């Protein structure tokens, strides 16, 4: 190449260390004990529980309930596995078989 | 516990477990200006607006025997020679500075290593000078008139 | 805003705000002995569309040179029967008791100042059966404050309450899931004994104005305090201020 | 009296350079690998901006060549000793000149100019030196430069241009006089005031008045850069327009353009690779559209700046370095001379002007028919009557003087409305 | 501009044959639309660049028209317009996409140090000033020399401008009553 001045995006910076902060010995959210409950509502009187300031994981939950189908929307299942959230709202009811 | 700006980015935070408060800055991002003369093995490098401690610690860990600091920033692989000047330049860096290329030729070589890139001053224009006085030499002024053309 | 700090800046923020240049309404009633049936009518029984902003005067009575904070109690709901949940906010001289239960509300309810009691007893409900309560809590405020501010709004089944006693901007008090839509509110008449003009010349004030979702320009100083605000659609000068994002 | 007024002409602008891939797809390899399918989109933008900045360097060299061309100075010239000629004081106009100074200074006119403009060519270098660390907490130029947007220095320093205008100013005062038409400065002033219709007797009698009028005009220039000077307003509009366009370019990194977020970190921490691409593509299209529009506006404004630089080179060559016989080019009529000074992104010109203060009402004739059927017409003046005798007066200063061959132009016939004068066979 | 017919612009290909013979008429429209938007954007950017180049070329052509009229075809009484001062004349030639001007200048080659006066005060308290030149003092006699060549010649009326007074720093010379 010729004589001249060039603007180059060379090797400049790397991230070296990490920082990881969590708040320890928080309780468990106990989502499965509410999901696997005897008293089940109808679609006309569907029910809600809010979970906040606790721990969970989707492996134990998705193996402690009889999983028939599970599908996310505006999300992805592998993007839950390390994240924190502000709260989780779980709503439930038992299906009429035709509808 | 979070400090935002009006565009919506987080710029600081207060720790939950220690109550130690911090500000976050982005990691340094830039490009490098390379002054390259033809048929040589490597350019001369300019990191604009950076001190060479920051460059030699936090950017570039490959070894650099020639480096100095300058008004434009950190200059690698060049020699500080700003007392010298030059009237024409094809590697112009900004603010009246230039990069010159001079080989250690076989009449005056050195067996030790050298950087053939010099960081010099750029001065394209001049005045002609005359030796005459600016005051009256006894009522009259001293001037230079042409005798041949 | 929720857990954020802003410092030396304007901010364009859309929230649940009152319309600038609209009208408050002082709805606090008062009677020594008698209570009229006109006090329990759609002039005073208003609508809860999205929510209300409220500005309350904390009156500071004196018994034996002892300061007693007092104001009126507000009740939000739909039909005010025991098959429906009603929210009640009521002060207790430094303690704000907030409940949300299935009450059996009286036809002509009132509360009574407990320092200098009235001719009638306080009776806004009679509930021998201790009803279902989704929420029951006590909060503490400043007894030496002259003004208290409240935001009460609803969104997607949830009820949100904000309050302040020190300063004009409010901070978050609580939220509560309901599943229903609240449609009406009411400010109760405070049947006191000695607060009137013939007595020590005090007054009950409870100013209410509706809320809606709208954009404001907010101003934040070096302590993160909201110093200034402008409703972006109230006038032409406010259009110029929100278009330049500038208070001058 | 002698009036004096200032004029700013723009000859340059800040040289913006844009790292296009670090603006669009800052750090994320998903974005870079999506962006590589648009071909040579960032190469085109970089080449257009390099072409614009090359034009800027060519015009700066043309301005400096116009200032320096042909001036010859004495080697004994030292502006610590010599800053004054013929009772007119030039000290606030000269920088430093000589072999024993160190050429890194401006004059105090230029000091007053460069201390009301923060972001000059040295304010950008000292604002960019404080981005590793903030130096308080944060500043808008560092937020721009961390997103690939940076102003580069000009190729010549502003102290170099100050040296060029100091050499141009001192070539009018000292005895080659290479920019005062080869004659001294006060003599040149006299010949230009004589060229409008003022006789030489008046100008030799009022030499110290002319020198103090020049000193007063310069000092009234010097205390005028106060918040309503239109030259300072015109200078600061350049800097404000650049800062406004760069902030508007930075505000494009927070639009969504119909995606779920403006942030590439928020999209790549919520969606799978097949569905993150659909959202990233919208951000890429919006940011490429914004860069395209910015480059089109820069290309249109470089043509206005080149037109201004040609006007300033013409003014340097024909108002400061010489004096043209073009009326109404510099100044307004009754123009005497100009001086030049360095300003942020351009030049400041000081124009000096003849100015009448008192008037007289005279009756005048435009031609005299003398016997022999000849005619005379006055040569930049009129004919008047004084004590029933015809006399000449110049047109810009009332002073009767005898009719002579240096006053008139002769004609072998005379016009029909020339006044009859058979009494003249005079001096 | 020709190399933009090989960009995909975020579609699957850059060949319309590779889309029309590989996808469905409800589905090929989505890809052809991206190719169309890309190529139209590139054409608009080229047309903007050409519309900006023509303004610079028009400014240069107006300046060349001026140098033809005022340096070649005649000679203006300007200084530093054509050439670089000391300028005599110019000629013009045709060139690819423009014109070549050839300028001719007077160039001094050797110099002399002289002592000059800028004007003289004569008897009767009159003043003379030199007319494009200087007053030098040869053989204890004031003569005139021109500015750009050294040749002492007498003082006359075709040599000086007259004034009925003299400046305070005009050199006193009462012994002068030449032609
Ligand atoms: C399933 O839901 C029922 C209610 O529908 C839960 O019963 C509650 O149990 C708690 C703790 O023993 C009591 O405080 C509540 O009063 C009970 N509710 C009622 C309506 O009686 C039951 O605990 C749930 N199952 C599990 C395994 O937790
Ligand atoms: C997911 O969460 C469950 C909680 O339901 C974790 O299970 C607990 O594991 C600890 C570790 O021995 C036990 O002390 C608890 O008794 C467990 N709880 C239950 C309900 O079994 C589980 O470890 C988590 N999964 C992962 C991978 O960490
Ligand atoms: C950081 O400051 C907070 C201030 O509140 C501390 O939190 C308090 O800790 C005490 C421990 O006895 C609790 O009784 C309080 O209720 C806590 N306050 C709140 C608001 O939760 C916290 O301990 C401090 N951290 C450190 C490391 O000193
Ligand atoms: C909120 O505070 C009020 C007043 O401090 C409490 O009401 C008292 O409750 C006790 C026991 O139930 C009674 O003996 C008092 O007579 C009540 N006082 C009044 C003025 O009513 C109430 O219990 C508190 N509630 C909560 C949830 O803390
Ligand atoms: C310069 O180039 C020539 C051929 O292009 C080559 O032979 C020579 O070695 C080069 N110089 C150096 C120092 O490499
Ligand atoms: C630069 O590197 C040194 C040594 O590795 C380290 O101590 C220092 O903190 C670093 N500074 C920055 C700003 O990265
Ligand atoms: C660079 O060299 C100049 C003289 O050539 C000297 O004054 C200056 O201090 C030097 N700077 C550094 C950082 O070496
Ligand atoms: C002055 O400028 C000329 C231009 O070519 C250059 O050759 C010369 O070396 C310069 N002299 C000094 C002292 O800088
Ligand atoms: C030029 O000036 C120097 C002073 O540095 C002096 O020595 C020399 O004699 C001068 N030459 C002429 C021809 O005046
Ligand atoms: C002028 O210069 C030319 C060439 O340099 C020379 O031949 C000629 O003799 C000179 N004339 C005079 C008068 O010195
Ligand atoms: C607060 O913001 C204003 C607005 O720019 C600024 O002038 C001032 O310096 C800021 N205060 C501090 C302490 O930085
Ligand atoms: C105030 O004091 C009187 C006695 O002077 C007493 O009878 C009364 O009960 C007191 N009030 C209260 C609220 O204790
Ligand atoms: C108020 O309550 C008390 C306590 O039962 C009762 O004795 C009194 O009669 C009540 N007041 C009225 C007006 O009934
Ligand atoms: C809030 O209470 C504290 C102490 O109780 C007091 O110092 C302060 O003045 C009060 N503020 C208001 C606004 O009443
Ligand atoms: C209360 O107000 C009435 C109204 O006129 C006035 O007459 C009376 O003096 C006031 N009493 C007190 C204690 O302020
Ligand atoms: C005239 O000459 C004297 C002596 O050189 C000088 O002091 C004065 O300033 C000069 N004045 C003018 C108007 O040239
Ligand atoms: C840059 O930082 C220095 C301190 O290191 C400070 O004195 C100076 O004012 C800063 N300059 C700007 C333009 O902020």
């Amino acid at each position: 190449p010729n004589t001249g001045v060039y603007d180059l995006s060379g090797f400049t910076v790397k991230p070296v260390a990490t920082v990881y902060r969590r708040i320890p010995n928080l309780p468990d959210c106990d989502i499965d004990n509410w999901l696997n409950n005897v008293s089940v509502p109808s679609p006309l009187n569907w029910e809600r529980r809010i979970f906040s300031n606790c721990n969970f994981n989707l492996s134990t939950l998705l193996r402690l309930v009889h999983v028939d189908s599970f599908s996310c929307n505006n999300l992805d299942k592998s993007k839950i596995f390390g994240s924190c959230f502000n709260s989780i709202t779980v709503d439930k009811f038992a299906i009429p078989n035709r509808r | 516990n979070l400090l935002y700006d009006s565009n919506g980015n987080i710029i600081g935070f207060k720790d939950f477990l220690t109550n130690k408060t911090y500000t976050i800055l982005p990691c340094y991002s830039g490009r490098v200006s390379a002054a390259f003369y033809q048929n040589s093995s490597s350019p001369a490098l300019l990191y604009r607006n950076l001190k060479c401690s920051y460059v030699l610690n936090n950017i570039s860990f490959i070894s650099q025997p020639f480096y100095f600091d300058s008004y434009l920033g950190c200059v690698l692989n060049a020699v500080n020679l700003t007392s010298y000047s030059v009237s024409s330049c094809d590697l112009r860096m900004g603010s009246g500075f230039c990069i010159d290329y001079a080989l250690p030729s076989s009449g005056s070589a050195s067996r030790g290593i050298s950087s053939p890139y010099r960081f010099v001053t750029f001065e394209p224009f001049n005045v002609s000078f005359v030796n005459d006085s600016v005051e009256t030499v006894g009522g009259l002024f001293e001037i230079q008139i042409p005798t041949n053309f | 805003v929720l857990n954020r700090v802003y410092l030396n800046t304007t901010l364009l923020f859309t929230g649940y705000f009152p319309k600038s240049g609209a009208n408050f309404r002082d709805l606090a009633l008062k009677g020594s002995k008698y209570l009229s049936t006109l006090w329990y009518k759609p002039p005073f029984l208003s609508d809860f569309n999205n929510g209300i902003f409220s500005k309350v005067k904390n009156t500071k009575l004196y018994v034996n040179n002892t300061l007693y904070s007092e104001f009126s109690t507000i009740v939000i709901g739909s039909v005010f029967v025991n098959t429906s949940y009603t929210i009640v906010v009521q002060p207790h001289n430094g303690i704000l008791e907030i409940t949300a239960c299935q009450y059996t509300m009286c036809e002509y309810p009132h509360t009574v100042c407990k320092s200098k009691g009235s001719i009638r007893n306080e009776s806004w409900h009679i509930d021998s059966s201790e009803p279902l309560c989704l929420f029951k809590k006590n909060f503490t405020y400043n007894v030496s404050a002259d003004w208290l501010y409240f935001h009460f709004y609803q969104e997607r089944g949830v009820f949100y309450a904000y309050y302040a006693d020190v300063g004009m901007p409010t901070t978050f008090l609580f939220s509560l899931y309901l599943g229903t839509i609240l449609s009406h509110y009411y400010v109760m008449p405070l049947t006191c004994k000695a607060i009137s003009s013939n007595t020590d010349n005090e007054t009950l004030e409870y100013w209410v104005t509706p809320l809606s979702r709208r954009q404001y320009l907010l101003n934040f100083d070096e302590h993160g305090v909201i110093t200034n605000a402008v409703d972006c659609s109230s006038s032409f000068l406010s259009e110029i201020q929100c278009k330049t994002q500038s208070f001058a | 009296t002698i009036a004096g007024h200032e004029e700013f002409i723009q000859t340059s602008s800040p040289k913006v350079t844009i790292d296009c891939s670090a603006f669009v797809c800052s750090n994320y390899a998903a974005c870079h690998d999506l962006l590589s399918e648009y071909g040579t989109f960032c190469d085109n933008i970089n080449s257009i901006l390099n072409e614009v900045n090359d034009l800027l360097d060519i015009t700066q060299l043309q301005v400096a060549n116009a200032l320096m061309q042909g001036v010859t100075l004495s080697s004994n010239l030292n502006t610590n000793l010599h800053s004054d000629v013929d009772n007119i004081d030039f000290k606030s106009l000269l920088g430093c000149l000589g072999s024993q100074c160190g050429s890194s200074s401006r004059s105090l006119l230029e000091d007053l100019l460069f201390n009301k403009v923060k972001l000059s060519d040295v304010g950008f270098v000292e604002a960019y030196n404080n981005c590793t660390g903030g130096s308080e907490i944060r500043d808008l130029l560092c937020v721009q430069s961390f997103n690939g947007i940076k102003v580069l220095p000009p190729i010549l320093s502003e102290t170099q241009i100050s040296g060029y205008t100091t050499a141009a100013t001192v070539a009018a005062m000292f005895p080659p006089w290479s920019a005062a038409a080869g004659v001294p400065f006060s003599l040149n002033v006299q010949y230009r005031i004589n060229g409008l219709g003022v006789t030489m007797d008046v100008l030799n009698k009022n030499q110290k008045l002319i020198a103090n009028a020049f000193n007063k005009a310069l000092l009234s220039i010097q205390n005028g850069f106060t918040a309503t000077n239109s030259a300072l307003a015109k200078i600061q509009s350049v800097v404000n327009a650049n800062a406004q366009a760069l902030n508007s370019l930075l505000q494009q990194l927070f639009n969504k353009f119909g995606a779920i977020s403006s942030s590439l970190q928020e999209i790549l921490s919520r969606l799978d690779p097949p569905e993150a691409q659909v959202q990233i593509d919208r951000l890429i299209n919006g940011r490429l559209t914004a860069l395209n529009a910015y480059v089109s506006q820069q290309l249109s404004d470089i043509t206005l700046i080149k037109a201004g630089a040609s006007r300033a080179i013409e003014k340097v060559n024909e108002c400061v370095k010489s004096q043209s016989p073009r009326i109404n080019f510099c100044g307004n009529g009754n123009h005497i001379l100009s001086l030049v000074q360095n300003a942020p992104y351009g030049l400041l010109f000081i124009h000096f002007s003849y100015k009448p203060t008192s008037f007289k009402t005279v009756l005048v004739s435009p031609g005299l028919c003398l016997s022999g059927d000849r005619g005379i017409a006055p040569k930049q003046g009129y004919f008047i009557k004084q004590n029933d005798s015809w006399m000449f007066t110049g047109s810009s200063y009332y002073y009767p003087e005898p009719i002579s061959d240096k006053n008139v132009v002769f004609m072998n016939s005379c016009s029909v409305n020339f006044t009859k004068a058979p009494f003249i066979y005079l001096n």
